[PDB]
């Protein structure tokens, strides 16, 4: 039943919110299923940060090549990935936290020297302002450290050589499934692992290694495995975020327009004005 | 047999697991036949098949492209990568992120979720003249 | 004939035994069927729930069907 | 006044009224009939034979194969009728069936006899009517006199006279949905949009008034915790939701308590439900007290007195 | 509206005033239909490039803000640009800030009254719809006569 | 004066060879135009089909529009 405009806005209004219900449902199951069943990537990131940092106390001692990093003369920062629609509230902190971190470290007197990431990274970063250093473009769902080689091989030379000292991880996390908290740790610099190095090798402290073999290759697996396995935060952030306010909007957005159609059921009380008409025709 | 634990990870998630006791990898050096009473060596593991007996003599050929050896006071963890790094692979990075990225740079991802209400956001998204028809 | 909009007051209870408690199911068919395989546009993926809906509603909504001037004895 | 659609039935509402409410009270409940079907009295009418009500109710319809004078002509049966009863030591109780025959049937011989009325195609005549005979359903001295108000309106038609004389001219106006009755429960009236104005507000007592809000802000609040909480997960479910859904399943579906209306029909007991239980046992027991019941042994249980036992003899 | 009184006096007469719910449901200073009709020296030989400019973005703005609803309310502020923010800030500071007491107007309120000129009512309309007077916020443009109330409360709380 | 709703009744047979031959602005740049409106309602769907007919399309015709002193001479 409807009339017009009516009969436009509640197939309108069905449709969407039928369209946001399958979407929301099909985004909330691909969500949980694909979080829960990707949230548990620590293999890497505890084996190598246990192992590296409970037997660098008699290797690493000496000479540690991840102590200064870089000169201190630019600063970088990051930027949130963002390749399902609507991300929710990776926009505001992605660019509120970049453009406050990125403008408030580096206004004192350093550069910028930002790494894009993801389809929100093109936008965000090289048609906002900033840095646009490198942008890793195909990612995904499915991250791995195979096609994630822009980072750590475009910052590389910048991390490990004299450009960019300190720097700013600004990635969409999300410690809970519908808390989603940007972070920006400070990377590129020191990583400060000293969860087990508060005691000596009491095994054999030998191995066929040095201090390249023990800085070059922890901070691949580190920097790969934190900012690899960190990458799941912004997908089940993004595709929560966007089916819990597709189901929760919309019951309460557009399906508040269907209250509107209550106001047709008066509507139909103007039909019997044209009976009156009658009276000055038909019922003379 | 089996003995010392002699669990794998890889890039992600844990590539292997269970004890391990005659295990003959090959290490930095070359071919070696370590078993169970080593002390602590921390190596570096390439690319090969190497025959190493899992549980109840389980004699599997673990074949990766990465390995760190990390050898402990008794365990054995091997900390695995998804792919090594070595001639070419990452050095085209900086010319094709640079140069794609200096210029126009498009991100196109899967999306099975949200490629399918691009026709019912987009078809259902216009005709304003009717949504807009509420008074003030 | 519609699915879910024809319908008359007696129903199959009244007619033989074997089209009383053994052939009287076109609402679950039917909206088993319709309501699990007409939403498949955004919400892919079928689990075991939906496929087996398609099959039976499908085939034999299709197939079971009287044409136009079709005898049924 | 009455709301709602299927559930409960003429069945259970005259065979459990036949009986209890004529033993508990002294008084001949007589029913009417305006507009039925010509087929339903070979089939309703046999209800009488299970239930022993037609010797003690007056049964006037008027199905419909007549005109509307000769068919809407039966509310000088009932007030003649139910007058003689009510003002002698008895309390008369009407019953009528729809409002389709007055409204039609007054509406149409009243516009259709070349004069003009009221507008939305309606007559003049439905204040005095509605009004006229919507208070003569009153207590006396000598007896009450109660009718059912069976009215139907005309499909939620709030700028006719079915929602004004109806929401108007009644008083209390009980809905009956299909939620209640398809989970397999014996009263399918619903707690929710069906209560008085003296019912749940402060012109009562402690009983009415701490059962009305402990039931309806517990069955209000419990409502939403088992299905708006169904589409994501039972793993944030605490002290509230396991009592609120313990409390309101278990009171929702053993407060349900069985009349006289399957005593001599199906084979259930039950007798009567007295207000001392279900006053003084829903509101302490069915928050977060004695948890011992469940919700197979509680059912069938004449309000909270039933339940007590049930829970350790079952 | 739909009778012979706005028919026959919106044809038959000068201005086609009217008396809006809108501006007097909202809580603004005039209470007055501005957007119905206007007179016959607000074009361009006879009105000037105030009037036109004015008239031109304030219609533009007031326009594209009030008729975005369709899309920047019921989806919210996710699909929106500098369109939205510009339009929103223009129209809702401009349209806020237009109305003013009249004398009569302030005692019937509870604000005062101050006469403001043409100069500043004229000229305010190429900086707080523009980019240049449009840092204000909604308590500073509220109840503001044209760029002496808006320049001073905004500026001086 | 919307485009669209205003169709002659002799169309351009009343005219010269330059006004009915030189008169292909008619489907092309009202039904382009409407394109790139109506096709961007959602997250930006915009790409070259929609850039490269809206400055051809609809910004040449955004500059002519009959004003109060409109002369065809």
């Amino acid at each position: 039943a409807g009339a017009k405009d009516i009969r436009s806005k509640i197939a309108s209004v069905q449709n969407t919110q039928k369209i946001t219900k399958a979407m929301e449902m099909v985004a909330a199951s691909k969500m949980r299923k694909s979080q829960d069943r990707m949230a548990a990537s620590r293999p890497y990131a505890e084996t190598m940060r246990k192992v590296i940092g409970h037997l660098a106390h008699g290797n690493l001692e000496y000479k540690h090549p991840y102590l200064e990093d870089r000169d201190v003369k630019r600063v970088g920062y990051l930027v949130v990935s963002t390749d399902r629609g609507l991300a929710g509230g990776l926009n505001i902190n992605l660019f509120k936290k970049l453009l406050a971190e990125m403008k408030t470290w580096t206004d004192k007197g350093v550069q910028a020297d930002l790494a894009m990431i993801g389809s929100k990274g093109v936008s965000f970063f090289n048609s906002v302002g900033g840095n646009v250093v490198a942008q890793v473009t195909g990612m995904g769902d499915n991250p791995s450290l195979s096609e994630l080689i822009g980072p750590v091989k475009v910052m590389l030379q910048a991390y490990d050589e004299g450009r960019l000292d300190k720097l700013y991880i600004v990635s969409n996390k999300f410690i809970n499934t519908m808390s989603q908290v940007p972070t920006i740790s400070q990377l590129l610099p020191l990583p400060a692992s000293d969860d087990d190095d508060l005691k000596h090798k009491s095994w054999d402290y030998l191995y066929e290694p040095d201090p390249k073999a023990l800085l070059d290759t922890l901070l691949r697996r580190y920097v790969e495995s934190q900012v690899y396995q960190g990458v799941v935060e912004n997908l089940a952030s993004e595709q929560a975020a966007r089916m819990v306010a597709m189901k929760a909007a919309t019951d309460n957005g557009g399906s508040l327009i269907k209250e509107l159609q209550l106001v047709y059921n008066k509507a139909r009380q103007a039909s019997i004005t044209q009976e009156l008409t009658e009276i000055v025709s038909g019922a003379a | 047999a089996m003995t010392y634990h002699l669990d794998v990870v890889s890039a992600e998630q844990q590539m292997f697991s269970g004890l391990v006791e005659k295990i003959q990898v090959t290490g930095s050096e070359g071919e070696l036949g370590i078993y169970p009473g080593h002390a602590p060596l921390l190596t570096a593991i390439k690319p090969g098949m190497i025959r190493i007996v899992k549980q109840h003599g389980h004699e599997e050929f673990i074949y990766l492209s990465g390995g760190i050896l990390e050898v402990q006071p008794g365990n054995v963890t091997v900390l695995a990568d998804t792919a090594i790094r070595g001639q070419d692979l990452d050095e085209a990075r900086a010319m094709e992120a640079k140069r794609k990225a200096e210029e126009h740079i498009s991100s196109s991802h899967g999306d099975v979720d949200y490629a399918q209400a691009s026709a019912e956001l987009a078809k259902a998204i216009a005709q304003l003249r009717v949504i807009e028809l509420t008074k003030k | 004939v519609n699915p879910g909009i024809s319908v008359s007051r007696v129903g199959g209870a009244a007619q033989t035994k074997i089209m009383k408690k053994l052939s009287g199911g076109i609402r679950t068919a039917l909206a088993q069927y319709r309501e699990l395989a007409a939403f498949s546009q955004f919400a892919s993926d079928l689990d075991d729930a939906t496929r087996n809906q398609l099959d039976h509603g499908q085939k034999v909504t299709e197939l079971l069907k009287q044409k136009q001037y079709a005898p049924m004895s | 006044g009455l709301f709602g659609g299927a559930g409960v039935g003429k069945t259970v509402n005259m065979m459990e009224l036949i009986r209890n409410i004529a033993i508990e009270h002294s008084g001949y409940s007589v029913f009417a009939g305006v507009g039925e079907r010509t087929r339903e009295g070979n089939d309703f009418y046999h209800e009488m034979t299970d239930s022993n009500v037609i010797d003690k109710v007056s049964l006037v319809y008027g199905q419909m194969n007549e005109p509307p004078g000769n068919r809407l002509r039966v509310a000088l049966t009932g007030l003649t009728m139910a007058e003689k009863f009510r003002d002698e030591g008895r309390d008369v109780l009407l019953f009528v069936d729809n409002i389709y025959r007055y409204t039609l049937a007054g509406t149409e011989v009243s516009a259709l006899l070349g004069r003009m009325p009221s507008a939305v195609g309606y007559q003049p005549t439905l204040a005095e009517e509605m009004g006229v005979l919507q208070e003569r359903i009153t207590s006396t001295k000598t007896g009450s006199i109660t009718s059912v108000q069976a009215v139907y309106v005309p499909a939620d038609d709030l700028t006719d006279p079915s929602p004004a004389t109806t929401f108007a001219h009644l008083d209390a106006t009980v809905v009956l949905s299909r939620q209640i009755a398809s989970l397999g429960i014996y009263p399918a009236v619903d707690p929710l949009d069906s209560t008085s104005r003296q019912l749940d507000p402060l012109v009562v007592g402690q009983e009415h008034y701490d059962t009305a809000r402990g039931v309806q802000s517990i069955l209000q609040r419990y409502q939403e915790l088992k299905d708006i909480i169904a589409i994501l997960g039972m793993d944030e479910l605490s002290e509230e939701d396991k009592l609120v859904v313990a409390r309101a399943r278990k009171i929702q579906r053993f407060l349900s308590q069985p009349f006289f209306v399957a005593e001599v029909f199906t084979g259930s007991p039950g007798k009567y439900v007295s207000l001392k239980d279900t006053i003084r046992g829903f509101k302490g027991i069915m928050e977060g007290e004695y948890d011992h019941l469940p919700e197979q042994a509680f059912y069938m249980v004449g309000s909270i007195e039933e339940a007590v036992e049930k829970a350790k003899k079952l």
